[PDB]
């Protein structure tokens, strides 16, 4: 039953198949490898199969802090009173802190170079060295939370590791739901489903159920259809960073060796800046680093991330389209011309029903990743209700919602309003010029760039106790 | 589950007083809709050679893959008004709020 050498469908293995004349797979008795997700309840003959979510779902800064308590603690400078969380003893960017090194048995990112002897990192959540930029992002907010921890430390002298450790990481995960709210999701809805699914903030509901749906798992994998093909690397000018400056993605998956050796964590977040994202498009949907060639160097075959998605949704059970299209209030399409008309493309729509027969049976991820997208938004109404949907319950349910009255003060929530993502670059990276806001649509260098002195900071006056 | 607290839990307990595990870790997803199986209630719609979905064959994931998903690399078209930071805080974003294990 290994479902990593093995293409025998027996539990827990449900691997994909190859259809004939494959671009890539020559070999029909040859898979894809695919291990169901853990069931909630294993064994049942009652229990409709559900699967497990083993992170918090509230947006609480958990892929930095942890959602279990020995791993949370693990993660801690415990060796002083200074809140601190711990920092890479082998290795530092030029002069700034690198996360911990894992002590993983089969530690994949030492496979992708032999001699660099780098391992995977250590961060919250296990996916940290998943591609650098992802690496990047967990090492720029450990910084931030050490950053934190020592301003509130000189504010406050008497306080202890404890209370310094727990005041950081509250302003992460207020800076965390602040970027997400007012930055990120407006880009990914749009305005009109903005202002449908996000109103305004009341107050805390302990009546909005706070899980993340199953659903959710996999229409929040749109993001798929904004990767580039690769990882781009630029200079101190945002011009190409020599000899390697366009690495391809299928040679950066658990590559931990590149932020240690390959110089640090700038040249990366200027690409991340200064560089557009794929725009999604009915006929360029997702590109064949992540598609054909997606772990390759790590694995005995190269994965297909889409393929992927629709296996695990129905791994995971999802219903298709039309039904999540009544759920969100949407028309469901029935004949080859209505869909058409759903997807204003008629060829999209011959070339789904080929595949499916019905617009009842395609996966959730390809439904929602075919539909135009929506005004100033990159998802169509079907992703548009159930990302919108599933955030709105995230804050709205959500006990510590940094606007929630108790858990800041009105001095706090003031002061917070101020932070940005570029400021928080500025404050943790040798990168003195950076995206204007808003980040996630700046992508043009120099056009849209500005010097750091212009951003606003985050002004701690009113933690002082 | 006090009564009086100040900071989150690491676990996410104790959010909600009224259920304390919504939203914690290492449990259940709850669903919107309920769960389409080839048996009801565990075997995945593509699990026995044969059975249909609703009428209709099940395409194979990889087959819908090469025949809708690929396309060229050199057609990528750059988005004017998204940077590739907007890909990537996603991602960060997707890791605070669902992991899937696997055995
Ligand atoms: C605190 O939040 C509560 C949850 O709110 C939901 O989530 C947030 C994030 C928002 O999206 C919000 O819009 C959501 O509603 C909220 O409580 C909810 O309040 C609504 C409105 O009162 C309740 O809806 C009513 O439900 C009953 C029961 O049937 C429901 O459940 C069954 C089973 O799933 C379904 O099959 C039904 O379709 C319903 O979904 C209905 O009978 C009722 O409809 C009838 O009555 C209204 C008039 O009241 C008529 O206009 C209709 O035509 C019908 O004749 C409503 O649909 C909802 O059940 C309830 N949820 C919970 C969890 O309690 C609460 O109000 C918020 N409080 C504050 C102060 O914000
Ligand atoms: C905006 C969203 C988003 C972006 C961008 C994104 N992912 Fe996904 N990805 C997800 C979510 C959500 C899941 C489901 C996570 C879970 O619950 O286990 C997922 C799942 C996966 C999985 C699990 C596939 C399976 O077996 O079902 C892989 C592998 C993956 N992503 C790789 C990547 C890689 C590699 C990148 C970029 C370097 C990436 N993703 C970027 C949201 C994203
Ligand atoms: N639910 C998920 C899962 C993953 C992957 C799954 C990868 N599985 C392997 C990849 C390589 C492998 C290995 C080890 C040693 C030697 C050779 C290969 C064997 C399978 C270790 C783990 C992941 C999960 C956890 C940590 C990082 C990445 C995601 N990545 N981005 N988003 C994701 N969401
Ligand atoms: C803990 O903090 C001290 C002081 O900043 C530092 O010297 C030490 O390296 C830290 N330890 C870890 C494991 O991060
Ligand atoms: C491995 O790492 C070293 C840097 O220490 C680099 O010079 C070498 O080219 C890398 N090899 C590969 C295959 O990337
Ligand atoms: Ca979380
Ligand atoms: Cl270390
Ligand atoms: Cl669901």
């Amino acid at each position: 039953v290994n479902c990593e050498t093995s293409c025998v469908q027996q539990p827990p293995c449900f691997p994909l198949k190859i259809p004939p004349n494959d671009p890539r797979i020559k070999n029909q008795a040859d898979c894809i490898p695919f291990f169901r997700s853990c069931p909630a309840c294993p064994g049942s003959n009652i229990t409709i199969r559900n699967q497990i979510n083993a992170l918090t779902s509230f947006v609480d800064a958990s892929m930095v802090y942890g959602s279990e308590e020995p791993l949370a603690r693990n993660l801690r400078n415990m060796s002083n009173q200074l809140g601190l969380l711990a920092v890479n003893q082998r290795f530092q960017d030029n002069g700034r802190a690198l996360l911990p090194f894992d002590n993983l048995h089969d530690d994949p990112c030492l496979l992708t170079n032999r001699s660099a002897r780098i391992p995977c990192f250590l961060a919250g959540d296990t996916r940290s060295s998943e591609m650098p930029e992802l690496t990047s992002m967990h090492t720029l907010l450990l910084r931030e939370h050490n950053r934190l921890a020592t301003e509130l430390k000189s504010l406050n002298p008497r306080w202890d590791g404890e209370r310094l450790y727990q005041e950081a990481r509250k302003i992460v995960g207020a800076m965390v739901q602040i970027i997400t709210y007012r930055d990120y999701l407006p880009l990914v809805l749009g305005p009109t489903a903005m202002r449908k699914y996000l109103p305004t903030y009341r107050s805390y509901n302990d009546s909005v159920d706070p899980r993340i749906a199953n659903v959710f798992t996999n229409a929040f994998r749109y993001g798929h259809t904004l990767i580039q093909p690769f990882m781009f690397r630029l200079d101190n000018r945002y011009q190409p960073m020599e000899p390697n400056p366009r690495v391809p993605l299928s040679r950066v998956f658990f590559a931990s060796w590149r932020v240690v050796l390959e110089g640090g964590i700038d040249p990366i977040l200027r690409g991340l800046m200064a560089t557009p994202a794929k725009l999604n498009r009915q006929n360029q949907i997702a590109v064949d680093e992540i598609r054909e060639r997606l772990f390759e160097q790590v694995m005995r075959i190269g994965l297909d991330l889409p393929a992927l998605n629709m296996q695990r949704s129905r791994d995971h059970g999802l219903p298709g389209y039309n039904a999540w299209r009544r759920f969100c209030g949407l028309p469901q399409p029935e004949t080859v011309g209505q869909l058409g008309t759903v997807l204003r493309n008629l060829k999209l729509a011959r070339k789904l029903m080929e595949q499916y027969g019905t617009p009842n049976n395609i996966d959730i991820w390809m439904g929602g990743v075919s539909e135009p997208l929506k005004r100033k938004g990159r998802v169509g109404p079907l992703l548009a209700c159930i990302i919108g949907t599933q955030f709105r319950k995230l804050r709205d349910g959500d006990r510590f919602w940094w606007e929630n009255e108790g858990v800041f003060s009105m001095q706090q929530r003031q002061a917070l309003a101020q932070i940005s993502l570029p400021r928080i670059i500025c404050d943790n990276t040798g990168i003195t010029t950076v995206s204007k806001n808003n980040i996630f649509m700046s992508n043009s260098y120099p056009r849209d760039f500005v010097n750091c002195s212009t951003l606003p900071a985050l002004n701690l006056a009113s933690w002082r106790e | 589950c006090p009564e009086q607290d100040k900071y989150r839990t690491i676990t996410g307990m104790c959010n909600n007083r009224r259920s304390p595990t919504l939203g914690a870790s290492n449990r259940a997803f709850v669903r919107w809709l309920p769960a389409e199986y080839e048996d009801g209630f565990s075997l995945p719609y593509g699990w026995t050679p044969g059975v249909k979905r609703n009428g209709f064959p099940v395409a194979l994931a990889r087959a819908v893959s090469n025949e809708i998903v690929r396309f060229p690399t050199d057609q990528l078209t750059p988005d004017q008004e998204r940077s590739l930071m907007f890909m990537q805080w996603g991602q960060l974003l997707d890791h605070d709020l669902d992991f899937t294990p696997e055995p």
